[PDB]
C-alpha cells in the first residue's frame, strides 16, 4: 500500500514537474524568439561577422 | 545409565517444552503485532495521502 500510494503520488508530482518545466521552457523559448525577431535575424550574423 | 540419561532427557525435554510455548506465544504476539502494524499504517496512510 505504501509503495503504491508513493508510486501514484510521485507520478503526480513528476508529471506536474515536467509540466511546469515545459511551461517555463515555453515562455523562455517564446521570449527568446520575440527578442531575436525584435532585434533582426541577420543583424546577429553581422555581430558574429 | 537410566538415572543420568533420564535426568538429562527430562532436562532437555523441559527446555524444548518451554521453547515451544514461548514459540507459539511468539506466534500469537506476531499476529497481534501484525494487526497493530496493519491498522496503524492504514490509518496513517490516510494522513499521508
Amino acid at each position: 500500500k505504501v509503495r503504491e500510494m508513493e508510486l501514484i503520488y510521485a507520478r503526480a508530482q513528476l508529471e506536474l514537474e515536467v509540466s511546469k518545466a515545459q511551461q517555463l521552457a515555453n515562455v523562455e523559448a517564446k521570449k527568446f524568439k520575440e527578442m531575436t525577431e525584435a532585434l533582426g535575424p541577420g543583424t546577429i550574423r553581422d555581430l558574429a561577422v | 545409565a537410566v538415572e543420568s540419561t533420564g535426568n538429562a532427557k527430562a532436562e532437555a525435554e523441559s527446555r524444548a517444552e518451554a521453547a515451544r510455548i514461548e514459540g507459539e506465544g511468539s506466534v500469537l504476539q506476531a499476529k497481534l503485532k501484525a494487526q497493530a502494524l496493519a491498522i496503524e499504517t492504514e490509518a496513517e496512510l490516510e494522513r499521508v495521502k
